[PDB]
């Protein structure tokens, strides 16, 4: 049972900062890919960002230069730094392990930004 | 496109079958299993690669492809695109676009 733990969201005023985290346990063979995806009530999964085993970082044009992914090799975990927030970012996020086999999604982190 | 000796975005950029295959390709309509009302975009497809594959090669690299002359450095923009688009599997799609 591959399980990924999500944490670090909540209510933040406009301009604030947060640090989400997905920690992966289970099989997760070495060539894995950790991604993060957006969903606001009324829309589908919007791809936010991706890091592969190469450590390359990939981000969509929606949030250019605002969010970052940090990779921890020792625990093979991922931390998404959410900075310079704007109420267009009000959407629950889920993280996605591409891996090599059956894919596993998240339980969700509520991210809310408004004034 | 899943048969030996063929070309196409799947036969060239997803999964190459050598001209000397011994084996069977079998598929069934997954309209009532894989499609959702709002569209199932959990199945990803590449349109761009630097080169064609070798048979039974699997590339899960997500590196942004350089359509232009300038390097992308893993960042999209002008002539820089992600490898994977999403497929709009919906239960109202035509047979060609059904899963």
């Amino acid at each position: 049972q591959v399980q990924l733990q999500e944490s670090g969201g909540g209510l933040v005023q406009a301009g604030g900062s947060l640090r989400l985290s997905c920690a992966a346990s289970g099989s997760i063979f070495s060539p894995n890919t950790m991604g993060w995806f957006r969903q606001a009530l009324g829309k589908q999964r919007e791809m936010v960002a991706v890091i592969s085993s190469i450590a390359s970082t990939q981000y969509a044009n929606f949030v250019k230069g605002r969010f970052t992914i940090t990779r921890d090799n020792t625990k093979n975990t991922v931390h998404l730094q959410m900075n310079s927030l704007i109420p267009e970012d009000t959407a629950v996020y889920y993280c996605y392990a591409v891996d090599k086999s059956q894919d596993y999604w998240g339980q969700g982190t509520q991210v809310t930004v408004s004034s | 496109q899943i048969a030996p000796g063929q070309t196409g975005k799947i036969a060239d950029y997803n999964y190459k079958l050598p001209d000397d295959f011994t084996g069977c390709v079998i598929a069934w309509n997954s309209n009532n299993l894989d499609s959702k009302v709002g569209g199932n975009y959990n199945y990803l497809y590449r349109l761009f690669r630097k080169s064609n594959l070798k048979p039974f090669e699997r590339d899960i690299s997500t590196e942004i492809y350089q359509a232009g002359s300038t390097p992308c450095n893993g960042v999209e923009g002008f002539n820089c695109y992600f490898p994977l688009q999403s497929y709009g599997f919906q239960p109202t799609n035509g047979v060609g676009y059904q899963p």
